[PDB]
């Protein structure tokens, strides 16, 4: 159930940036997105990687098919980005991915 | 195939080993909850007599079947006592279970006349009467059908989306069986002076593999001084030659 | 004694698209007990709807159940010439149950 | 999943038939089961239940015949003996489940003639 | 089932005296080139041993006598025939061999032996009735004619064949087969043995070492044993049954003190019975 | 040594009917021994009908009949029927039950079913 | 049906007559023959199986032969009780089956 999404983000704000949830091979349709601020108790984003929870801007949604999920941040700015961490719940040790480290211009 | 949540079939784990390092090897168990002790801890433990219970319920519907917990599957398709040692383990069936036009073979008891008590299933399928009226087995105002017809889709939500789960109970009694897996037990050291405890004897000697053919099924050895002559592991059919250390 | 059924019209020659109110009153209330029935001549029953409140798997969802209490009917529309055929209407309130005269859409 | 019928046939009246159905796909024994009427033109007129889950039986007084019902529920079939005949009992029969609310389990069998004449 | 074959006479027994037999390891713990002495169930050197034939044929044709009586276990058990042909699959160990009693039952019909402990209600005479599958060419046995059924079995077990016979000796080697059966401690030993014999019925003079193929706990006292027949129908000739001769050698341990003598190979060789003579 | 059960036993069957033919046995199991059958009319001789291969291990079905009578066997009640079809004005006969060995080369219809009359 | 034996046959009791069937070498000529006897409203019986062989119950007094395609049922010692039809079978692999002669009724004078 190992994750490998994405090692970190290089790219100019408010563009449509992708983190790729990169799944195992054994496939999950639930899963889950974090969003970790610096030495910050970091908070679930993308629930069920298709449903929003209450109060979270729509910056980032989560579009995925199959095992594979994308967290497209749609138009992000200096102001959101941190770490964002992808969570998977299916197999019984609810492994976390390394994670994307968003970084920008 | 696993029996449906109204009627769990029951099979008891005794005279069978107890394994669950290939279980977390596995990792395919939606929910794997332990109790009473850590995982690797209970694993290694014999265990003198357990219990299986083997049913189909909702993801939801797992809940019910938890220690203390009431719901309409924990009043009267199946109850855990409060108090549970035990490790019940719930897996997703969607790929086998679910098929297309809906899964409709598994079903659940909704209603009761009374509560069921824990470790019991329900074998009567007589109409619960809710009205003071009888409806005495057949359909009538003021009751229901106490089955309800499971409803199981790829397309439902993982909740709704078939579970199998088995429910392991721990219990200790006198009667023992002949073999057992972990077995709480500290590695085996050879080609050294060492204490070595074997079925409740203990002896202190450097241990080698045996020259002579002893035979497998005797776990000790005669000596005419009635000294152990040879040991065999409880993990592993060995034999092993009982040299003291050198005087 | 006996509950009586009304079933209202007891047929109603139909035409392409229509949606047709076959009414099923009941002389005694009945909360929700109340089932609709699609049969044709040398063919099985058919249940339409389950409780007169949810319709029953692999029915369309252009055939419904709407009333409650003392009157019951079906609605059924986007009629098809498939879909044509007798209803019958359906108590289990009591014992004995009985179930409506029947109602033949049929080809205008 | 299915249910077939016993034989149906031209019986002199006062005479008596019993009438087998079987069950296949799922069982009979969880759950209840009917039979109904259907006269050629007429409506659908039930007549009796079956209750295996303790054990009754309800009888339409409209039909009042002592149509007896029992069960072979080891064969998941069931046998309604027709007793007391008179020629307008001259129809098909079907076995029948109600959902009631709770169920969608309305099975219904192929249909067999029962007939009440004196001439074959 | 449950057919009964009483014929007319069951005829007296045969008697044979066996120079050396019941020859088995006491202990399990391996002794080479040593000798050793120690007390158990044996059966005693130069000894008369009741022979017994469980199907009798007189000199004339067909005239097949079924003469084998229920036998108590006594203190131990010792079964020996040649058995070229294998017809007795199994031997049935009961207290009362009745139901109610937990009785031992062995069948090799199946191509692993397979022992089951459970209450059998054994008929008056009980033996394995053969019929043609007529299907694959193959002879079906079933254990239904010796019990009419099977209830309360405390255990199961499933073992390699213990009779096994390669063929095509033709004669000076018999295939003779050596059981030993003990109850100690409601723990029951089966020992198997080998051995080419020139004699055509008499038993041969040299040493036969037994080994138990396993250890089972049946847990209740055993008093009485019988042998079980495989029979075939026989079909119309210009239902049959007690097809061949059988003819079976059943001998009775005694506790006693046995010298053993082993070889570098560990192998019991030379025995010795300690009050059967004064050296 | 080993009598046929009764088979049929009396069957009356008017035209528009078919009759299955049902033969045990006692002494034997069903499998272990092959039966046979033959039309024998009144007044008439020996045909030979349905019966077991010895060889391929098929169970036969005469040419001339073929695809009209069909058998199937239940071996431990022993039941073996022998359903003809299509009634015809001169398919009325005497069936008597009829069996050969298993070992095969063998021909002869060893014991008999004792004689069955079918009506059409 | 297929094979050729008469309607019937008579002789005086107590003499010696036999009965023959002729068939082909597609029938007879590779293949064992039988012979049956049945009484009026009877079960046929078994009478002589292999040419030489008689089934349990059956006198000695019956014997047989099989010249070419010729088989000849040996009938001797004639008894007031042995008057019946005798048929004539053997195995076919023409057809594949079982056939048999329309049989012979035999009378006792
Ligand atoms: C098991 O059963 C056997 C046979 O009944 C018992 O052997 C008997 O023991 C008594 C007392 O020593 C003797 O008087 C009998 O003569 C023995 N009979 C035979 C056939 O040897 C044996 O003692 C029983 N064992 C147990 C533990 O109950």
């Amino acid at each position: 159930i190992v994750l490998t999404q994405s090692p970190f983000q290089s790219v100019s704000p408010k563009e449509k940036v992708t983190i790729t949830c990169r799944a195992s091979q054994s496939i999950s349709s639930n899963l889950h997105w974090y969003q970790q601020k610096p030495d910050q108790s970091p908070k679930l984003l993308i629930k069920y990687a298709s449903q929003s929870i209450s109060g979270i801007p729509s910056r980032f949604s989560g579009s995925g098919s199959g095992t594979d999920f994308t967290l497209t941040i749609n138009s992000l700015e200096a102001e959101d980005f941190g770490i964002y961490f992808c969570q998977q719940t299916n197999f019984w040790p609810y492994i976390f991915g390394q994670g994307t480290k968003l970084e920008i211009l | 195939r696993f029996a449906s949540v109204y009627a769990w079939n029951r099979k008891r784990i005794s005279n069978c080993v107890a394994d669950y390092s290939v279980l977390y090897n596995s990792a395919s168990f939606s929910t794997f909850k332990c109790y009473g002790v850590s995982p690797t801890k209970l694993n290694d433990l014999c265990f003198t007599n357990v219990y299986a219970d083997s049913f189909v319920i909702r993801g939801d519907e797992v809940r019910q079947i938890a220690p203390g917990q009431t719901g309409k599957i924990a009043d009267y398709n199946y109850k855990l006592p409060d108090d549970f040692t035990g490790c019940v383990i719930a897996w997703n069936s969607n790929n086998l279970d679910s098929k297309v036009g809906g899964n409709y073979n598994y079903l659940y008891r909704l209603f009761r006349k009374s509560n069921l008590k824990p470790f019991e299933r329900d074998i009567s399928t007589e109409i619960y009467q809710a009205g003071s009226t009888p409806c005495n087995g057949v359909e009538g105002f003021n009751c229901y059908f106490p089955l309800q017809s499971y409803g199981f889709q790829p397309t439902n939500g993982v909740g709704y989306q078939p579970y199998r789960v088995v429910v392991l109970s721990f219990e200790l009694l006198h009667a023992p069986a002949t073999v057992c897996g972990p077995k709480k037990s500290t590695n085996l050291v050879k080609n050294k002076c060492v204490n070595f405890n074997f079925n409740g004897l203990t002896g202190t000697g450097v241990l080698t593999e045996s020259n002579k053919k002893f035979l497998p099924f005797q776990q000790f050895g005669r000596d005419i001084a009635d000294t152990t002559d040879a040991v065999r592991d409880p993990q592993t059919l060995e034999i092993l030659d009982i040299t003291p250390c050198s005087f | 004694g006996d509950i009586q059924l009304t079933q209202s019209p007891s047929s109603l020659s139909a035409s392409v698209g229509d949606r047709v109110t076959i009414t099923c009153r009941a002389s005694q209330s009945i909360s929700s007990y109340l089932n609709w029935y699609q049969q044709k001549p040398g063919k099985a029953p058919k249940l339409l709807i389950y409780a007169a409140s949810s319709l029953q798997s692999g029915v369309p969802s252009r055939f419904s159940g709407s009333g409650s209490g003392t009157d019951f009917t079906l609605t059924i529309s986007s009629l098809q010439p498939e879909d044509f055929a007798t209803y019958y209407c359906q108590q289990s309130y009591s014992t004995p149950r009985t179930f409506g005269q029947g109602t033949k859409v049929e080809i205008k | 999943q299915q249910l077939v019928e016993s034989g149906g046939g031209v019986v002199q009246p006062g005479r008596s038939l019993r009438l087998s159905c079987a069950a296949s796909g799922f069982t009979f024994s969880s759950y209840a089961m009917h039979w109904v009427r259907q006269a050629p033109g007429k409506g659908l007129e039930w007549v009796a239940v079956i209750s295996y889950d303790g054990s009754n039986k309800y009888y339409a007084d409209s039909v009042k015949g002592r149509f007896t019902i029992s069960r072979d529920n080891s064969k998941n079939t069931l046998y309604l003996q027709m007793n007391s005949l008179r020629a307008e009992d001259t129809a098909v029969y079907y076995c029948a489940r109600h959902a009631t609310l709770m169920n969608n389990k309305d099975i219904w069998g192929q249909g067999t003639l029962v007939t009440v004449s004196s001439a074959s | 089932q449950c057919v009964n074959l009483t014929t007319r006479t069951q005829l007296p027994p045969a008697y044979t005296n066996s120079f050396t037999r019941g020859v088995y390891y006491p202990d399990k713990v391996f002794r080479s080139s040593v000798l050793h002495s120690t007390q158990d169930l044996f059966l005693p050197f130069f000894s008369n041993v009741t022979w017994f034939h469980a199907i009798h044929v007189s000199g004339t044709n067909g005239t097949k006598r079924f003469d084998n009586p229920v036998l108590p276990f006594n203190d131990g058990v010792y079964f020996a025939s040649t058995e070229k042909s294998n017809i007795i699959r199994g031997w049935i160990f009961g207290t009362t061999l009745d139901s109610k009693t937990q009785s031992l039952l062995i069948v090799n019909n199946a191509t692993n032996v397979v022992i089951k402990v459970c209450e059998f209600q054994f008929c008056n005479d009980p033996f394995l009735g053969v019929y043609y599958h007529k299907n694959n060419k193959s002879w079906m046995e079933s254990e239904f004619r010796v019990y009419s059924s099977a209830n309360n079995c405390t255990f199961e077990y499933v073992s390699q064949p213990f009779l096994m016979d390669l063929e095509g000796k033709q004669g000076n080697f018999k295939n003779l087969r050596e059981f030993v059966f003990k109850n100690i401690d409601g723990y029951f030993k089966i020992y198997s043995k080998h051995t080419p014999i020139n004699l055509v019925r008499d038993l041969p003079q040299g040493f036969s070492a037994l080994e138990p193929l396993v250890d089972l706990p049946i847990g209740i006292n055993i008093t009485r044993f019988q042998t079980l027949l495989a029979l075939h129908r026989s079909y119309l000739t210009p239902s049959g049954w007690t097809a061949g001769a059988a003819a079976y050698y059943v001998g009775y341990l005694q506790p006693r003190t046995f010298l053993l003598k082993y070889n570098e190979n560990g192998t019991i060789t030379d025995a010795v019975d300690c009050a059967l003579d004064p050296l | 040594e080993v009598q046929l059960l009764e088979q049929s036993g009396a069957e009356v069957k008017k035209p528009g009917a078919s009759v299955r033919v049902s033969c045990k046995v006692s002494g034997y199991t069903l499998p272990e021994v092959a039966m046979h059958w033959v039309r024998q009319a009144p007044g008439k001789g020996l045909e030979w009908m349905g019966g077991f291969d010895p060889e391929d291990g098929e169970t036969m079905y005469a040419q001339k009949f073929q695809g009209r009578v069909t058998m199937t066997e239940d071996t431990s009640t022993d039941t073996a029927y022998m359903e003809l079809s299509s009634l015809r004005s001169e398919d009325t006969a005497v069936y008597y039950c009829a069996t050969t060995t298993p070992f095969s080369s063998s021909y002869w219809f060893d014991p008999w079913g004792q004689g069955t009359l079918v009506t059409v | 049906s297929v094979l050729t034996q008469a309607p019937s046959v008579s002789g005086a009791p107590g003499q010696k007559v036999t009965i023959s069937c002729s068939g082909s070498s597609s029938n007879i000529g590779n293949n064992y023959v039988s012979w049956y006897q049945q009484l009026p409203g009877t079960a046929p019986k078994l009478l002589i199986y292999d040419n030489n062989k008689r089934p349990s119950g059956i006198p000695d007094r019956f014997s047989g032969s099989k010249s070419g395609t010729s088989a000849t049922l040996g009938i001797t010692g004639l008894q007031t009780g042995d008057e019946a039809d005798y048929y004539c079978g053997t195995w076919d692999s023409s057809l594949s089956a079982v056939v048999f002669g329309g049989g012979t009724k035999l009378t006792v004078l």
